[PDB]
């Protein structure tokens, strides 16, 4: 799953 | 207005609660804790031993 | 296929569950005494998704039943239905929590946890195709609120990719019945916002409300509560059960009503519902049950939609319809009300039909939707934590048993800042 | 020794599917239970002596419709092993059925596809049914097509896409799997028709004056037109058409197939005999713009190619004195490069009727499929619902976390981009 | 033909062996007045297994039942079904040992010894092929603990290539009842790893936990502890007695069980067992039995099973049913459960099936696992008996009867090698 920060960026 | 105020103020309020209690609780429990394990090591090992 | 367990905690959820499993077990056809003797052959074909198989014939629920005191289970075991649980699934502690979030999340709820974690695995893993679980709790209380949510993380963690729904009764300001709910409130929904993937907030106080605007009836009990809460428990899962025009599980309600993984606490309502002396003058169509699914008396919470803009909606139609009228009528019910639905998504209302109604009804509708009203909520609740924690009154109990204030104000800020977040969308504008 | 294969995937498609198996069996005359009491051979195969089985596959992820079926009158007729079912829904995630959990059913349909293959010796093409606005329809649809274009190559495939209507939807992501899907079979499917329901809805009101219509009517129609598109291919007829006599005919280049499809005469058996039903008026009632099976306006673009089929005892002198009559008329102008733009089949077999259904017994009937430059507009109007949510990237965590780039949305966009500017380019006169 | 002996010592062992024969007697239908009334014909087919034939046609065990005291045995015989027993079997002292391991086999075990090997020496010579030998005696008592074990060797040299079972009961600190337990364990276990083939430790703590928990019956006494052990005992050589499927004999047992020779030291448990007020809840299924094998509280010792790693394990099905079940669950236990189970040798688990359930039982399963986790009970015995004999406390006692500590030190030293080298091969890895 990834998860997705405040500045829209996803990250594993 | 107030509400938005209050709760950035409460915000704030929480980091400086934070702020001060971290301080204290970081310098005390390193010392303390470093402390205990050395020596509940300590006597362990030389009785087993 | 695509079965969930049924797990329920403190004294509120065991209650809601006892009426749960009644109302279920009197869908399906299954007497007090586990045996089946109902009318259709639909009453059993999916009859695995609660019910499990043991030797004799008999259907036993795989339901797991937990609280830090023995009173209430001793007490639910007495009732009507209340032999169909399994003795084993029963467990306990001899000492309770007082209301305390810290004794029922870090001292005593700690220890216990590992005989109901070993019946909860115990259950899942045999299952054929596991869908998720379902829990019901409130947060009202301590050994609940706190019991429950760490059992949620912990599920959570075994099974990342399962789906979880809650079922939570927050504390209203209006009919308060202690006094350190706002403490036990606020650190609950700072855990339970983490993990859960569905939350359906459920308040006491509009269930008294709807009970004595709507039904109309002189004395309200704990008993109608529990009965308005399982009926609309039992609407969310019916076409799993049965078959339907657009069948739709849970987690084809997930990826429709929750734009974004933070924002998934909806608020119910249940439709029809009338008084005795009024249920012989109305007449049941589509256009009656819509226009009653939509009135804000009839939400489950407190929380008033007009106040707010809906981002998504759901609906679960239950009897034979025609679908070109269920859609023409949510077509019109969003374009007679467009102020209050989020324009940047288009055809935001989720539909489904499914073909068996319930015993005794022809038509019922079960509604889903996830609006920006729900921050007053979270609002009233946050006012009254920090007016009662700028004192540090009550906060002794909790500290006493290895909490700090910094996880109290790292709670609030997490809360409020849930609470802008959940508004930030309500002005954004394409 | 003309054979044809239909697949059905998704609920929609299933339950078009079925609408389609009873008019075949009824008009071949064969039972429900699959026995007589040699046009056959184009949609079923002889087991040697007695039933006849469908050349027919059945694929869905959840269980509950393919049950249905296997427990119906139709349970004897179809293969037990080609009604192939999953056991979780991808619940509208396009991701779900595309990358986790089609991957693993796509080889058991494949592997189905080869033996019905075998059996065959003079293949013609195949037929696949999908409603697109899906998780599994769409996904599963996808992959495929996209497994049968390199398996097989150069064999015909048909595409009866169920597209989303203008404002009426049941889902709220289906644009989303809508435009993903759209890039999937724009490069894998030699033809698209165009089926919403909100035209078919309007039609069954205005015609059928049914004020309450279900799927299954609209599921009767759509049964209607595909029995007359493969009519040529089972019975004798004074102008026979092929399937792959079309991409000659209709398409004038590789990118351009999405074609709308129209059908009359639609009447009951109330008002049906007191007017003559010829064969001008069933012809000018074909081309009226109301009567259109899609929602969308023939009045706002050119025509490029009809080509429309007759069955009964129409005479080709009679088609020719209409055809002439249409291309009189000032309210329908076709491009300039195309000097006639009309392919006229002539078959001598009536339609049938089924009973308890909408559609009465008629001598004459006319069904049309028109390429025509106004489709621009279905494509704009998703491209501009698309564009609201995927400015502030919304329901996309429930795609990224399903194994999907983040690029992906991106290239269907610019796809579609290139589809409306190829749509506009080819419309200028020279 | 392959019959085996029974040979019982102590109070404990005849106590245990006063309710073995009475369920072996109440399976093969035989009244307590020797004669058969049983229904079935392979009630009568391998009677030879365990009873003997005299005139008259009443029959007679071929037990033999030795004590130093004449009390134990003065009893049984007026119990049920003590008449079977031959009474010249019967061989007693009039001293008795007054649990000093020293005198119950260097001074009084000695001289008496002589006698009942007579005895076993004549029943061993006539019966038509040997098979082995069984031995019940509890490690608790001294002329137990002391006569069984020299009886063992004694055995042992003159049969070296026949097998030899021991059910042994050893001290646990928990419930204990003798102070001089540690010293008696710790000799007798010195003794029994060089001559016994196959040991099965049993512990009355575990049997009360156990009848506690699954059973839940209010107040239990010595007769359902015995009933338990009567009911694992009879369970291992059922298919010796009846057909089944895949028969397997203790000698097939014992080349599968055990991988070193001095690694032969098992657990054991009993399934189903289940409340009177839940025997009608559950429904006996494969799955059902095979959970409630591997549960860590079934066992018959306090030795917790999840401490450790299984290096083989054993299955003894009872009943008839399918094998493809059997085996499947069986590597399903397994597959889930990689982490308790030794890597280096594959596919550890033996399962066999008999087609002659219990009476009044439609299936029952009988579990014998080597497992490394039974280090911790020669653990606490060891400490105990060092936290004793470092005091030289009631070693007077002892060492009055010509016996020295250089005996005590070689075994203290030769248990704890056996502890390390059984531990050896649980961090052992490939
Ligand atoms: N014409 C027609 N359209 C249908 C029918 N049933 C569903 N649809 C359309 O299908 C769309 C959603 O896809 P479905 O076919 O219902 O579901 P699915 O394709 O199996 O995808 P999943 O949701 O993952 O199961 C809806 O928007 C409907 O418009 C039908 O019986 N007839
Ligand atoms: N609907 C319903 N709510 C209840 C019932 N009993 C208690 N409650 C609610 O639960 C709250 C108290 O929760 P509590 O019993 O302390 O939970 P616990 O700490 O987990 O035992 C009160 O505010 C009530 O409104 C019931 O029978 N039905
Ligand atoms: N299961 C069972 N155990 C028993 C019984 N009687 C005694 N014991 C156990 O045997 C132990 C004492 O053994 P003991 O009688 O001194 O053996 P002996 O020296 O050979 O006579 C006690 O710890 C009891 O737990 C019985 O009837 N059943
Ligand atoms: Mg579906």
């Amino acid at each position: 799953p990834k998860l997705k920060t405040n500045n829209n960026v996803e990250v594993p | 207005k107030d509400h938005d105020f209050v709760m950035s103020r409460a915000k704030e309020i929480i980091e400086q609660n934070s702020d001060k209690d971290k301080q204290k609780k970081e310098k005390e429990l390193q010392l303390k804790k470093q402390k205990e394990e050395e020596q509940k090591k300590k006597a362990d090992d030389m009785s087993s031993f | 296929m695509r079965e969930i367990v049924h797990i329920q905690g403190g004294q509120c959820g065991n209650q809601i569950g006892a009426k749960f499993w009644e109302v279920i077990s009197d869908e399906h056809g299954i007497d007090p005494t586990g045996t089946y003797h109902g009318d259709s052959d639909l009453q059993l074909e999916r009859i695995n998704v609660y019910y499990n198989e043991a030797t004799g014939g008999r259907y036993v629920p795989r339901a797991i039943l937990m609280d830090l005191e023995p009173g209430t289970m001793d007490s639910v075991r007495a009732g009507p239905f209340g032999q169909l649980f399994r003795p084993d699934n029963f467990v306990f502690g001899q000492t309770g929590a007082g209301n305390n979030w810290a004794k029922g999340h870090y001292t005593e709820g700690a220890e216990l946890i590992d005989s109901v974690l070993d019946v909860v695995r115990k259950e899942a893993e045999g299952c054929d195709c596991l869908q998720g679980f379902q829990i019901t709790h409130s947060l009202g209380g301590g050994t609940g609120s706190g019991m429950g949510t760490l059992l949620i993380s912990k599920v959570r963690e075994e099974y990342p990719d399962r789906i979880m729904e809650t079922f939570s009764v927050v504390p209203s300001p209006k009919v308060s019945d202690t006094v350190v709910e706002p403490y036990n409130a606020t650190l609950s929904v700072h855990q339970l916002v983490e993990n859960a993937d569905e939350c359906m907030v459920i308040d006491n106080e509009a269930l008294y409300d709807i009970c004595f605007r709507t039904l109309k009836l002189t004395t309200p009990t704990y008993g109608d509560l529990n009965h308005l809460v399982s009926a609309a428990m039992s609407g969310v899962t019916c076409c799993l059960r049965f078959p339907g025009q657009l069948n739709s599980d849970l987690r084809k309600l997930a990826v429709n009503l929750i734009p974004f993984p933070r924002l998934h606490f909806f608020m119910i309502g249940f439709a029809p519902l009338t008084s005795r002396g009024s249920q012989q003058y109305r007449a049941l169509t589509v256009p009656e049950l819509t226009q009653q699914m939509f009135d804000a008396k009839n939400m489950m919470c407190a929380a008033d939609p007009r106040h707010g803009r809906y981002l998504t909606a759901s609906a679960l139609f239950r009897g034979r319809m025609s679908t070109k009228e269920v859609d023409e009528q949510m077509l019109n019910v969003q374009n007679k009300n467009s102020s209050y639905f989020v324009e940047w998504i288009p055809n935001n209302i989720k539909s489904s039909i499914c073909d068996i109604p319930p015993k005794g009804l022809k038509m019922a509708v079960t509604f889903v939707g996830n609006s920006t009203a729900i921050q007053e909520m979270f609002k009233r609740v946050a006012e009254q934590f920090t007016a009662m924690f700028r004192r540090k009154a009550f906060l002794h109990w909790y500290t006493g048993e290895g909490m700090d204030e910094m996880e109290f104000t790292e709670a609030e800020s997490n809360m409020n800042d849930l609470v802008s977040e959940y508004q930030q969308y309500q002005d954004a504008t394409a | 020794m003309r054979e044809v294969i239909s697949i059905h995937v998704g609920q929609g498609g299933i339950q078009v599917g079925n609408a389609c198996w009873e008019l075949f069996c009824l008009e071949h005359g064969i039972q429900p239970d699959g026995q007589m009491p040699d046009a056959f051979n184009t949609f079923f195969s002889e087991t040697g002596a007695g039933k006849h089985v469908p050349r027919a596959v059945f694929l869905d992820l959840e269980p509950t419709v393919i049950d249905e079926v296997r427990t119906g009158t139709y349970r004897q007729l179809f293969h037990p092993e080609q009604l192939i079912s999953g056991k979780e829904d991808a619940a509208n995630n396009f991701a779900r059925g595309h990358y986790t959990i089609g991957k693993e059913i796509v080889d058991l349909c494949l592997d189905r596809i080869r033996k019905l293959a075998d059996n065959c010796t003079g293949l013609q093409g195949f037929l696949v049914f999908n409603s697109v606005g899906g998780g599994t329809g769409s996904g599963l649809g996808s992959l495929l097509l996209e497994r049968l274009s390199v398996d097989y190559g150069k064999k015909s495939k048909l595409g009866f896409t169920i597209y989303p209507s203008p404002q009426v939807s049941t889902a709220v992501v289906e644009p989303y799997n809508s435009i993903l899907s759209t890039h999937s079979l724009l490069e894998h499917t030699d033809v698209a028709v165009m089926l919403d329901n909100e035209a078919i809805y309007d039609i069954c009101r205005r015609n059928l004056d049914i004020e309450r219509p279900t799927y299954t009517n609209l599921n009767r129609l759509i049964a209607q037109v595909i029995s007359s598109l493969t009519a040529s291919l089972r019975f004798d007829g004074a102008l026979n058409v092929d399937i792959t006599e079309f991409q000659t005919n209709l398409v004038p280049y590789p990118r351009i197939h999405f074609m709308l499809s129209s059908y009359a005469p639609i009447i009951s058996a109330e008002k049906a005999y007191h007017e003559q039903l010829s064969v001008a008026e069933i012809t000018n009632s074909a081309f009226e713009p109301a009567n259109m099976m899609a929602k969308c306006d023939p009045r706002h673009g050119k025509y490029m190619a009809c080509s429309m089929m007759y069955r009964g005892d129409v005479v080709p002198k009679d088609v020719n004195a209409s055809i002439a009559t249409i291309k009189t008329k000032r309210t329908i102008q076709f491009v300039d490069w195309c000097p006639t733009g009309f392919k006229v089949g002539i078959n001598y077999q009536p339609p049938t009727v089924v009973p308890g259904g909408d559609l009465a017994k008629v001598m004459r009937a006319v069904c049309m499929i028109s390429n025509s430059t106004a489709i621009a507009e279905v494509f704009s109007r998703l491209d501009h619902k698309f564009d609201l949510m995927y400015a502030k990237r919304a329901f996309v965590h429930w795609y990224v976390g399903e194994g999907m780039e983040e690029g992906e949305f991106s290239e269907a966009r610019e796809d579609l981009a290139a589809l409306e500017k190829d749509y506009e380019e080819v419309g200028i006169e020279t």
